[PDB]
């Protein structure tokens, strides 16, 4: 099995600022990690795959890098609308498993 | 370039054109074939194949094991028939789910001679006579044995040879017959009688079936082709 | 023997003798070769008639539809995006040339594909759109499966496509044998693994009859055209004819409903017959 | 008289008097693979007389009630002495086959039976929410076979499925008539006439040579087409030999052992 | 290199444009086969005039 | 935008048994392999099982392993979830979800990118 651990565990910033959250792997997985992203009280959204790939209607203020054991998701400018949790998920074996998420607020 | 012009049906598509085309997979290289047993070149050949009647098909026998069987007794003699057919191979119930009836259910026009074949499945105790007779159309359908006497029949008596052939010989005014029931092509009228009664001696069964077949002679032919209606799909 | 005329018939008279054609044993399992003139009189008559149209290569002759593909032509904004479809290649989605084929247990043959692509707005006007071009892409087992209409995988460097245009003769393309064994079965009494029993259960199970995971592999079907404002909606049908063809084997034919790939039938539908009398014609 | 006959396979022998005659099946007689048909190039291996010998099969009994019977070929045989240990042995395997009915009964009894040889015999399952969805145990019972049912149940124990057929016996098992099932390979014991059946099957497959513990290639029913009935409840045996022909094997490995249960 | 085959009520051409056998119309011109494999399988050959079985 | 809805969820009593369903429709039911994932109150994402279209082949989670059961009905389009001995710790929202693995009965070539998500089933195990 493989755990994904994921810092900060949650985060403030002030609307137009750089946001980076980290997701961390406990063995290398090449590429295979996806981004999701979840407003309250609703289903989580795909915003990223293949750790780079960003899904068609996303905004391009987000972007995901990375690879082996290390993996970054960045925003280059926070929005209010992007307050939200992220969770990061890989797919290198089964079973699959997600991350403990972080939560986004403005400060 | 060389001058031409087109002509009516330039780019219609009909289903059973016969035009070449480019191959998709160029250069591919194909398996070779083996000798495998039971090729077959012609489809009446399956159908020149002797298959079960289902002659009963009563309200409480059809879709049952029961349908394929045709009661005998040693019942005194009586001048009633046991069986009665129309002869309309591919709409007649009895007929049309046959393996001849299920091939001609995918042509307009049929003919030739058919064979009818029954299979007595007494104890070896038993004995009797029957009658089988065909009567071409045109008149009564025989309900007495003094009338199918008149028409073309056979008498089998039940001995060491334990079944039995009739051929019913083509016999129309066109050339071919269609494959639904219509009045002007219609076939004719087979049936079966008892010539002298069963008879039995004691400690045996006094009851017991027969099984019937129908097969094509080596002069059939089918002709125009369609979809058959046995099959549907649902939305 | 090529398309010749069947026998002739002869003539008979009347017979008194000890040989007894109409008497048989249907036990052996043989059919008695009979003809009319061993039972009754017959007239001499030249025979015309043939059979030539119901040999198996004229059997097969019509070309049948398997499949219809919906694709769309929208802004990806909307609620349903720019929808390309994925098809995966068989007959047995019909019923009519899957009876036809099941008469028999193996066969040989070559493909003849035809494509028939109709369109159709789905609102008021609101406009018009140019004229559209469709790409169909065989995607052989093993190759990547395109996942959105505008991926790298189009590029088609390799795999075989057909860009057709609208309002033009439908497309064609043939294709050969392409069997990893010596003849196409229609029927396969097996699985595709073992269960051994110094192994967990869950690694041997199977489904039964599937043989090769996907014998063929897919078609993807997109347009071309980017988008335009108004919503068109577009079909492509699907004929296949069999050429060259051979066969093996003969099977009863279907009786009742399909139910699934396999010869699996459903509750409800196992009564065919219908009602009739034993005395009545 | 054409009514006797005698057959003999290694130290195996069979002798009838009141048979009908033998059906090959399409007319064809086992072979060995021709040097222009043969896909694998290893040395095959043929045991000749060690295994091409007739086996006996557990005897059924036949009443009123019953609506038939069924086995699977070359599966009724993977327990019969060391034709199984080279089934078991070997990756690949192909094998003729002589079937030898036997049933006997008195002047006063009656009745009949429809003894079919079927390729490729699929059978409909029970599931009437999933399809193709039998298990490996269920379909291969060995050389016990299985029966016919007169009746469709559906199975409704939807998250524990029993996954086993349903073979109904007017479809045949597989949903056609059975009346048409006379196109195969067949041979009627009446018991009016005769008292057994004996059927030639040659290796009929897609392929050169396959695998005999994945895939069966024949299937024998026997159905009854008229009851058994007696002067009264009547019984008779029916038992069931069968001897493998021109048996030859591929691809030696170690040994294979399959979950049965 | 053309073939000129004869049509049934004379003749008429037809040319291969492909390399490709696959991309040929169907030549039909078939032939007939004994239908005994199916009809007589059984070993020794059978008379029908003569009884069936004695 | 397909739709998949799931139902059957409630309250349950300690140690008894549940049924989820989720339906959907818009898009070819039985040509992609389907998912269940569950979250508890305020707590991160975990994925329970996954059974790729045919039926037959399934996967489940060390969590529910033994206890828990998935199939199928391709021909209603619909995906069963049966839990079984359910404890206080199986309290959470189940969503059923859409992969891309379409025509594949294993882990060689299919890749598990979930594209959709349906509402979501509250399960209480409470007395
Ligand atoms: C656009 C090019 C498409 C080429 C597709 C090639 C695959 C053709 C397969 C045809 C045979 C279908 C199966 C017949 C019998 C069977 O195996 O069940």
């Amino acid at each position: 099995d493989i755990q994904m651990t994921q810092s900060p565990s949650s985060l403030s910033a002030s609307v137009g600022d750089r946001v980076t959250i980290t997701c961390q792997a406990s063995q290398d997985i090449n590429n295979y990690l996806n981004w999701y992203q979840q407003k309250p009280g609703k289903a989580p959204n795909l915003l990223i795959y293949d750790a780079s790939n960003l899904e068609t209607g996303v905004p391009s203020r987000f972007s995901g890098g990375g690879s082996g054991t290390d993996f970054t998701l960045t925003i280059s400018s926070l929005q209010p609308e992007d307050v939200a949790t992220y969770h990061c998920q890989h797919y290198d074996n089964l079973p699959l498993s997600f991350g403990g998420g972080t939560k986004v607020e403005i400060k | 370039g060389l001058p031409v012009m087109n002509t009516p049906g330039s780019n219609q598509y009909l289903t059973a054109d016969n035009f070449q085309s480019p191959c998709a997979l160029p250069e591919f290289d194909v398996t070779p074939p083996i000798d495998i047993p039971g090729e077959v070149k012609n489809m009446m050949e399956l159908a020149e194949i002797d298959t079960m009647i289902p002659f009963d098909l009563s309200a409480k026998k059809k879709n049952t094991m029961e349908m394929y069987r045709v009661r005998l007794s040693d019942k005194p003699h009586t001048d009633d028939p046991i069986l009665c057919l129309s002869l309309s191979p591919a709409s007649d119930p009895r007929l049309s789910h046959t393996m001849l009836g299920e091939i001609l259910n995918y042509y307009t026009h049929w003919a030739g001679s058919l064979k009818f074949t029954f299979l007595f499945c007494g104890s070896m105790m038993a004995t009797g006579k029957l009658l089988v007779s065909y009567a071409p159309p045109g008149a009564d359908p025989p309900k007495k044995r003094k009338e199918a006497m008149l028409g073309t029949h056979v008498i089998w008596d039940i001995g060491l040879q334990s079944s039995c052939t009739m051929v019913v010989p083509w016999i129309s005014n066109t050339t071919y017959r269609q494959t639904i029931d219509d009045s002007f092509t219609e076939g004719g009228y087979i049936s079966v009688f008892y010539q002298t009664r069963i008879v039995v001696p004691l400690s045996t069964p006094r009851e017991m079936d027969i099984l019937g077949f129908v097969s094509a002679c080596n002069d059939f032919s089918v002709r125009l082709m369609r979809d058959t209606t046995h099959i549907e799909q649902k939305a | 023997t090529s398309r010749d005329a069947l026998p002739n018939t002869e003539a008979s008279g009347p017979a008194h003798s000890k040989e007894i054609p109409a008497l048989t044993a249907v036990e052996t399992g043989a059919t008695n070769p009979l003809v009319p003139s061993d039972t009754v009189q017959t007239r001499h008559v030249v025979q015309h008639r043939s059979r030539s149209e119901s040999s198996i290569e004229s059997f097969f002759a019509r070309g049948a539809c398997v499949a219809i593909i919906t694709v769309d032509n929208s802004a990806s904004t909307k609620n349903k995006d720019k929808l390309f479809t994925v098809w995966k290649i068989t007959y047995k989605d019909t019923v009519q040339l899957r009876r036809k084929l099941e008469f028999f247990t193996y066969s040989r043959f070559d493909m003849e594909f035809t494509f028939v692509v109709t369109a159709n707005f789905t609102e008021t006007n609101n406009g018009h759109a140019l004229n559209q071009v469709y790409q169909i892409m065989y995607v052989p087992p093993g190759a990547p499966v395109p996942e959105k209409w505008d991926d790298y995988t189009w590029q088609t460097s390799s795999n075989p496509s057909i860009f057709y245009t609208y309002g033009t003769a439908p497309a064609r393309i043939s294709v050969p044998y392409v069997g990893i064994s010596n003849a196409y079965s229609h029927f396969y009494d097996g699985f595709s693994k073992v269960p051994l029993k110094d192994q967990s259960a869950a690694l041997g199970d199977s489904l039964y009859g599937a043989a090769s995971l996907n014998d063929f592999g897919i078609l993807a079907v997109r347009v071309v055209n980017d988008h335009n404002p108004t919503k068109v909606t577009s079909k492509i049908r699907v004929y296949l004819k069999p050429k060259h063809i051979r066969v093996w084997c003969p099977r009863p034919p279907r009786a009742v409903a399909y139910y699934g790939p396999g010869v699996d039938y459903k509750d409800g539908t196992l009564t065919p017959l219908s009602t009739k009398d034993l005395t009545t014609y | 008289s054409d009514r006797v006959l005698q057959l003999t396979l290694g130290n195996s022998t069979i002798t009838t008097q009141e048979a009908a005659n033998s059906v090959v099946a399409y007319g064809r007689w086992p072979e060995y693979l021709r040097d222009s048909e043969a896909n694998p190039v290893d040395q095959p291996t043929e045991p000749d007389v060690a295994a091409c010998r007739f086996y006996t099969l557990d005897t059924v009994s036949w009443t009123k009630e019953s609506r038939g019977w069924w086995w699977k070929l070359p599966d009724a045989l993977r327990d019969m002495g060391l034709f199984g240990q080279n089934m078991y042995y070997h990756y690949l395997g192909r094998s003729g086959y002589t079937v030898h009915v036997q049933c006997n009964a008195s002047k006063f009894h009656q009745g009949a039976l429809g003894v079919f040889a079927v390729p490729e015999m699929c059978l409909a399952g029970d599931s009437n929410t999933t399809t193709m969805h039998t298990s490996y145990q269920n379909a291969n019972p060995g050389e016990k076979g299985g029966t016919f049912t007169g009746t469709f149940t559906p199975d409704d124990n939807q998250t524990s499925p029993a996954r086993r057929f349903c073979p109904v016996d007017y479809l045949f098992g597989n949903g056609t008539l059975l009346g048409n099932a006379f196109v195969f390979p067949h041979q009627i014991i009446n018991l009016r006439t005769n008292n057994c059946a004996t059927l030639v099957l040659p290796y009929v497959n897609s392929l050169s040579i396959d695998s005999m513990v994945k895939h069966n290639n024949w299937g024998i029913a026997i159905l009854p087409l008229a009851p058994l009935n007696f002067a009264s409840s009547p019984e008779i045996p029916i038992t069931l030999t069968i001897a493998p022909m021109c048996c030859e094997f591929n691809g030696l490995r170690n040994i294979t052992l399959p979950r049965l249960q | 290199g053309a073939q000129v085959s004869s049509q049934k009520v004379i003749n008429y051409t037809t040319i291969n444009y492909y390399r490709d056998s696959a991309s040929n119309a169907a030549s039909k011109q078939d032939f007939s086969q004994d239908p005994s494999k199916f009809t007589e399988p059984i070993k020794d050959v059978l008379i029908k005039t003569s009884p069936m079985l004695n | 935008q397909v739709q998949l809805v799931e139902s059957g969820g409630g309250v349950v009593q300690p140690g008894r048994s549940l049924k989820l369903s989720c339906a959907a429709s818009g898009f070819t039911f039985s040509t992609y392999a389907m998912h269940w994932v569950r979250q508890a109150p305020g707590k991160g994402l975990e994925w329970v099982a996954v059974m790729w279209n045919d039926g037959l082949n399934k996967y489940y989670a060390e969590s529910g392993k033994g206890r828990f059961t998935i199939f199928r009905d391709n021909f209603k389009s619909t995906l069963y979830l049966q839990m079984n001995s359910l404890r206080a710790e199986d309290t959470a929202v189940y969503y059923c979800a859409r992969d891309r693995s379409r025509y594949c009965s294993n882990i060689s070539c299919s890749r598990f990118i979930f594209d959709y998500w349906g509402q979501g089933t509250l399960v209480t195990v409470s007395s």
